[PDB]
RNA sequence: AGAGUUAAAUUAUAACUAAGCUGUAAAAAGCCCUAGUUAAAAUAAAAUAACCCACGAAAGUGACUCUAAUAAUCCUGACACACGAUAGCUAGGACCCAAACUGGGAUUAGAUACCCCACUAUGCCUAGCCCUAAACCCAAAUAGUUACAUAACAAAACUA
RNA sequence: GUUUACCAAAAACAUCACCUCUAGCAUUACUAGUAUUAGAGGCAAUGCCUGCCCAGUGACACCAGUUUAACGGCCGCGGUAUU
């Protein structure tokens, strides 16, 4: 997986929920983007209240979205979730599971520094 | 300015098996479509190096590097054309360039053959460092455009005088 | 320790400053005078050089263009 | 280097409530179109992590996201080429807050200072200049050695 | 470049430039335009600059308060370094 859209939707019913999932999805592929995978994070009360398009909101929804898209196009999908007033907040990151972790093989313990001063005799 | 398309299916994955049998969607996924800049760089380097090289094997002879810094330095070009400002990678690009222009020096004088190839291949254009850097200022300058008016006065002049030298000697000797 | 000739520089250079505040227009006229004078002394090299080589005039088209009066 | 974004403050601005608020070693002046609480754009700046020691040639760089990206098969090298903190200059835009200058208030023999209040150039953005710093880690660059050997102090002594 | 046709052609006026003020808008001017615009003025390209003053008089703000590239203003007397 490539990019990872989370979306921060404005907290509503099922039907208008759906409508504005497809609608971003469909404005993904039009950018170039494959669709890999659509994640759920249930609803919440937001960390802190969230002022967007001349709304203050408390609550919302929480989703993924994972995708392979050309680089050029991010800018482009990010422009369109901003007008989007449905949307809470939009933000893409490269996947997580791109990155892969390297191997902690320990903790190599540092000797205490030495040599830092002269021999001299005070 | 070359095209590496935008269906080149990346070098990775250009030689495994079977590839062209697959479904049109993983096809896209390895598609320069999908990919990074760094991509269509390994890409443009390959084709370079089998275009203008013999070996493209040997990485260590002085004309693989000279490829590979021409196609880092074309990518620079690319990056400070797009950004004006940025002064790190204009260092990079004048930097890169005189390296570059170092190898070719060493080329020219071990190689002959190979340097006029790459020279003629690349688009580089060899110019020889001359004596004496000094910084050209407005009076220099000035002066120098005037000695050299002067001088092409001088000797037009010298030319019309032989032109009437030899008018009037022929007319008088004819009769 | 050291500082005794820092504090010397300190001093003359304040001083100095002061002077060039205090002088600046006599310091500008003369400033002026000079770059005159270096625009003649120019002239008179090009005059020379045309004049060594035996024309007359300058060559055609030359205007000898104002190099240090240059409008600052 | 681009583009996009904002958690904590802070403020225009209302709504209640209170007559004071601010300010110091102590006061005065200032402000009561003030103060406390509840609402809040823009601007600017980037707690904690950091007891870390990374990136960049240096200057520098520590809020978030993405794009682009960190020369040389790696010796030295200019007056040539390209950069270069803060301040400063030109032009346009921004302005919360800070603040040279300046004006008030104290202090003082004086006080064109230190202390208090107010406000400006300026700090910010775009484009172009300017090319300096105790730009100092006061320790040149590249390879090495720990042999000989303590002027003093400091960051031990040395070879090419 | 302009001016006192018929006693003055100039150092007067205008002028590029720079600055103040006043305007948020439709069928006769400005203008079939719209604040990078349009009017009322000052001064005189460029260059270095344009210091201090809002008490008076104005003009804004119908009172406070703000304005000098608005009208205009920008000081003394006595004692001191042997002289
Ligand atoms: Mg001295
Ligand atoms: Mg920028
Ligand atoms: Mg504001
Ligand atoms: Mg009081
Ligand atoms: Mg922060
Ligand atoms: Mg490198
Ligand atoms: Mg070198
Ligand atoms: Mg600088
Ligand atoms: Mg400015
Ligand atoms: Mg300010
Ligand atoms: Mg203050
Ligand atoms: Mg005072
Ligand atoms: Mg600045
Ligand atoms: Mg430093
Ligand atoms: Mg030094
Ligand atoms: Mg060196
Ligand atoms: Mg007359
Ligand atoms: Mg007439
Ligand atoms: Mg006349
Ligand atoms: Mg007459
Ligand atoms: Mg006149
Ligand atoms: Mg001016
Ligand atoms: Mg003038
Ligand atoms: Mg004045
Ligand atoms: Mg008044
Ligand atoms: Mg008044």
């Amino acid at each position: 997986p490539r990019y990872e859209l989370a979306l921060i939707l404005k907290a509503m019913q099922r039907p208008e929920t759906a409508a504005a999932l497809k609608r971003t999805l469909e404005a993904l592929m039009d950018r170039g983007a494959v669709v890999r995978n659509l994640e759920n994070l249930g609803e919440r009360m937001l960390p802190y209240k969230i002022s967007a398009h001349n709304q203050r909101h408390s609550r919302g929804g929480y989703f993924l979205v994972d995708f392979y898209a050309p680089a050029t196009t991010v800018e482009s999908m990010m422009e369109h979730l901003s007008r989007d007033i449905d949307v809470i907040r939009p933000n893409i990151v490269k996947h997580p599971l791109t990155q892969e972790v390297k191997e902690c093989e320990g903790i190599v313990p540092v000797p205490l520094e030495e040599k830092l001063y002269s021999t001299k005799k005070r | 300015q070359d095209d590496p398309p935008p269906s080149m299916l990346l070098l990775d994955y250009q030689n495994v098996p079977g590839i062209h049998k697959v479904d049109d969607v993983v096809k896209r996924l390895l598609s320069l479509e999908m990919a990074n800049q760094k991509e269509k760089l390994k890409i443009k380097k390959m084709q370079l190096m089998n275009k203008v090289l013999e070996n493209p094997e040997d990485t260590s002879s002085l004309e693989a590097r000279i490829v590979a810094l021409t196609v880092k330095i074309r990518n620079y070009e690319e990056h400070m054309q797009k950004h004006r400002k940025d002064k790190a990678h204009k260092r990079f690009l004048l930097m890169s360039i005189d390296q570059r222009k170092k190898m070719l020096k060493n080329l020219r004088e071990t190689n002959y053959a190979v340097f006029e190839k790459i020279c003629k291949e690349l688009g580089i254009e060899y110019t020889f460092p001359p004596p004496y850097h000094r910084k050209a200022h407005r009076r220099w300058v000035t002066k120098k455009a005037l000695c050299t008016q002067v001088f092409r006065e001088v000797q037009k002049l010298k030319k019309q005088k032989r032109a009437l030298r030899a008018a009037a000697v022929a007319a008088h000797k004819q009769g | 320790k050291n500082i005794l000739k820092i504090r010397r520089r300190k001093m003359n250079h304040h001083k100095y400053r002061k002077l060039v505040k205090r002088t600046r227009f006599l310091r500008r006229k003369v400033r002026e005078g000079r770059l005159r004078q270096k625009q003649v002394k120019f002239e008179r090299d090009l005059k020379r050089i045309w004049q060594k080589a035996g024309l007359k005039e300058a060559p055609a088209g030359w205007q000898t263009p104002k190099i240090y009066l240059k409008n600052q």
